[PDB]
């Protein structure tokens, strides 16, 4: 018959196998998760093996169906998801090579010891030892070690690897008639759907882009702030108009700027607030955190939990000898079966992470009715965007009153708010130059645009002019500082981390004008507005089955990134930083040194 | 009337070949079933539920299948979907009771229970009553299939995958439909 009703068939064929295998794999990978076990070690594997080879073979006969061959978007979209398979082009060889490079990087990064000048005896992996130092330490000389060291020591022995795998990696984008392999990356975003909804993989550097300069000024002035109150910690390394040097940053990267609080907070006489301990009072436990987590989604017009929901979550760690991964996670383990993994603990922090992987949940059961391959994020940066906001709406103060947890006559002190908005930006604000330099780095070196022979040069000659951060020791080229990072020695994009921030804040101001909120964006809660909940809806349902351009519109009413509900939500910060910086610089010097003498 | 060998028999039958009993010369009590609050669907067609206990008919079908919880919608007139196209239809003038339970304590097993299938592919939709147990190769396109799986060549059966932990829609649930004919033979 038609290329277009042999496709329809073949899909229809592979849903009904595809979720037989994916749910198969998704039970055994539960069982392991929820009872740590050489046996349920050996089942995952073997589900995860029937999956993989499954999805391969079917990913090669989706090829025999020609695109342009295909009317229905519907059907061009799931194609367009199977036949984008990866390193099947490469040769054997070359691919085997590949993946050796690919695990080799992976274990030298996960086993990489790093060891005290001072004491030989201490020899610290990232994990504990240094991510501890790189957090805590307010010793200039301890964090420079710390951040040397694994530069020095993990950052050398990635470099001839990372070398062959630009090369390789590359390879295998270009014959896939991709450009090269940050081309590759940057397909996520590609959109060729309806009527002005369609989206380049090259606009995706001018969005984020022509966003990023409209984010400087807030970002330059939080610099400044920032700067000047580490002076008060480090006064003989500390330029007051020069970039930051990097080992002092609060994480071993300066990815986030969270750990400074201590150092940075506006009013310390204040306290964060924290319903901890209101919790503890009215004793509740795990089961009431959850409940309330389901009440917000069904005060604005979400469905509730399913009752297997509540019967196969693991909402606390067992205590049946059961050996289990904490990390919080949220499972769409396909044929209606939700479930959440927690081992969930009596603290603000649990109670809002409870809601942010709650709001996972309630985007997968919207999308079940799409196709098996639509069943997703519209792109990679919805579906955290959408659990960040349930967050931003839990944590508010006029929620917390509103549950009980805070005093109903309790009133947000001017300085407190400041606090808080700050603390938002150590984090928020915080990674957005570091996020999108990395990124764009990595963007450069796999057009080619940057040479082996200065990849160490324009590493740090764009941390400096971007992000406002120098290197405290010089780095030749026989260092490889990017692939010190976990993302890219694992091989994992990352403008994801961009995308998804400016996401976030687009949503949560879009719904709360539906909710008709009045007053500061950050104090906004959308609970109880069945309208917000509605036009929710109208973009998780989707799923993957339309361009995001088009998902995005169905919620916020524009189809691109726009930096305006960050930036708004962050104006009571802006406004007290350009006052507290008035007798500063704000800016940067890209010459400054801490090893210039 | 023995309506308690269908209803409450042990086994079922998968959808697409689904059984068939004849109740014919039979005292017949439909206050039993309509008093059974275990049933989650018991929609009427033609006949009034109550008002059935009173009526006389020529004679009655009871056909008795598995389907997921999903699809329970399609055994009805005027539906289309996988399961009324190409394995169980019923037609536009359809006079007799759907009823549908969750079975899911009996159906569904841990690592799954793939006994119970359906018929994924048809080269037309079924008639009305049609039953279609035939496994020939569907052959999609032009080239042949030669009785063996290929390129653009199905096996046209499908299992489903049971397993306790899955949702509402995609649970096990036993169907009776029964069929009331009245015309065009004496009553029993
Ligand atoms: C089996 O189902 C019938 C419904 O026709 C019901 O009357 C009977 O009570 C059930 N069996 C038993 C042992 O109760
Ligand atoms: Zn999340």
């Amino acid at each position: 018959s038609t290329t277009e009703d042999l496709a329809k068939t073949f899909l229809e064929k592979f849903n009904s196998e595809a979720e037989e295998l994916s749910h198969q794999s998704s039970l055994a990978s539960w069982s392991y998760n929820t009872n740590i076990t050489d046996e349920n070690v050996q089942k995952m594997n073997e589900a995860g093996a029937r999956w993989s080879a499954f999805y391969e073979e079917q990913c090669k006969l989706a090829k025999t169906y020609p695109l342009e061959e295909i009317q229905n978007l519907t059907v061009k979209r799931q194609l367009q998801a199977l036949q984008q398979s990866g390193s099947s082009v490469l040769s054997a060889d070359k691919s085997k090579r590949l993946n050796e490079i690919l695990n080799t990087m992976s274990t030298i990064y996960s086993t990489g010891k790093v060891c005290n000048p001072s004491n030989p005896q201490e020899c610290l992996l990232l994990e504990p030892g240094l991510d501890a130092i790189m957090e805590n330490s307010k010793d200039y000389n301890q964090r420079l070690w710390a951040w040397e060291g694994w530069r020095s020591e993990v950052g050398k022995q990635l470099r001839p690897l990372y070398e062959e795998y630009v090369v390789l990696k590359n390879e295998m984008a270009r014959a896939n008639n991709y450009e090269d392999y940050g081309d590759y990356w940057r397909g996520d975003y590609e959109a060729e759907g309806p009527s002005g909804y369609d989206y380049s993989r090259d606009q995706l550097i001018e969005d984020v882009e022509r966003t990023f300069a409209e984010i400087k000024p807030l970002y330059e002035h939080l610099h400044a702030y920032v700067r000047a109150k580490l002076m008060d910690t480090y006064p003989s390394h500390i330029n007051p108009t020069g970039c930051l040097p990097a080992h002092l940053l609060g994480d071993m990267w300066g990815r986030f700027w969270t750990n400074l609080y201590s150092l940075t907070v506006p009013f310390g006489q204040k306290p964060n607030i924290d319903v901890t301990d209101a919790m503890v009072d009215q004793s509740w436990d795990a089961k009431r955190i959850f409940e309330e987590a389901e009440k917000f989604f069904v005060s604005v017009g979400l469905p509730n939990m399913t009752q297997g929901f509540w019967e196969n979550s693991m909402l606390t760690e067992p205590g049946d000898g059961r050996k289990v991964v904490c990390h919080p996670t949220a499972w769409d383990l396909g044929k209606g079966d939700f479930r959440i993994k927690m081992c969930t603990k009596v603290t603000m922090d649990d109670f809002l992470t409870a809601h942010h992987e709650m709001g996972h949940i309630q985007y997968d059961m919207a999308y079940a009715v799409q196709p098996y391959l639509l069943r997703n994020g519209a792109n990679e940066g919805f579906h955290e965007a959408v659990g960040e906001i349930m967050s931003l709406s839990a944590a508010t103060p006029n929620h917390l009153k509103a549950i009980g947890l805070l005093p109903p006559d309790f009133y947000e002190d001017s300085e407190t708010e400041i606090n808080f908005l700050l603390k938002q930006a150590l984090t928020i604000v915080g990674t957005l130059p570091f996020t999108y330099m990395l990124e764009k780095w990595r963007w450069m070196v796999f057009k080619g645009e940057i040479p082996k022979e200065e990849w160490m040069k324009k590493w740090w000659e764009m941390k400096r002019e971007i992000v406002g951060v120098v290197e405290p020791v010089p780095h030749d080229e026989t260092y490889c500082d990017p692939a010190a990072l976990f993302h890219v020695a694992n091989d994992y994009s990352f403008i994801r981390y961009y995308t998804r921030t400016i996401y976030q804040f687009q949503f949560q101001e879009a719904l709360c004008q539906t909710a008709k909120h009045e007053g500061p964006l950050h104090k906004c809660d959308i609970s109880n507005s069945t309208e917000a909940g509605q036009k929710l809806l109208q973009m998780l349902s989707l799923g993957k089955s339309e361009p995001w351009t088009l998902a995005l519109e169905r919620i916020v009413g524009v189809k691109n990134m726009d930096v305006r509900p960050l930036l708004n939500y962050f104006e009571p910060l802006f406004t007290w930083l350009k006052d507290q910086n008035k007798n500063s610089f704000v800016g940067w010097s890209t010459n400054w040194s801490p090893y210039a003498h | 009337c023995p309506f308690g060998e269908v209803f409450n028999a042990t086994r079922f039958a998968s959808v697409y070949a689904w059984n068939r009993k004849r109740i014919s010369n039979c005292v017949a009590d439909y206050s039993v079933l309509y008093n059974s609050a275990s049933f989650s669907t018991f929609k009427c067609y033609g006949v009034s539920p109550t008002k059935l206990n009173d009526l006389c008919f020529t004679n009655v079908y009871a056909d008795s299948f598995v389907i997921r919880g999903d699809e329970v919608r399609q055994i009805a007139p005027g539906q289309t979907g996988k399961i009324a196209d190409y394995n169980y239809k019923l037609p536009d003038d359809f006079t007799g009771c759907v009823i549908a339970w969750n079975s899911n304590n009996l159906d569904s097993k841990v690592g799954g229970n793939y006994n119970y299938l359906y018929r994924l592919f048809r080269k037309s939709n079924l008639k009305p009553f049609e039953r279609d147990i035939s496994t020939e190769i569907y052959q999609a396109g032009s080239t042949p299939c030669n009785g063996v799986e290929g390129f653009n060549c199905y096996f046209p059966l499908q299992s489903y995958g049971f397993q306790p932990t899955n949702g509402v829609g995609y649970q096990p649930y036993r169907v009776v439909v029964l069929s009331f004919e009245l015309l065009h033979a004496p009553a029993t």
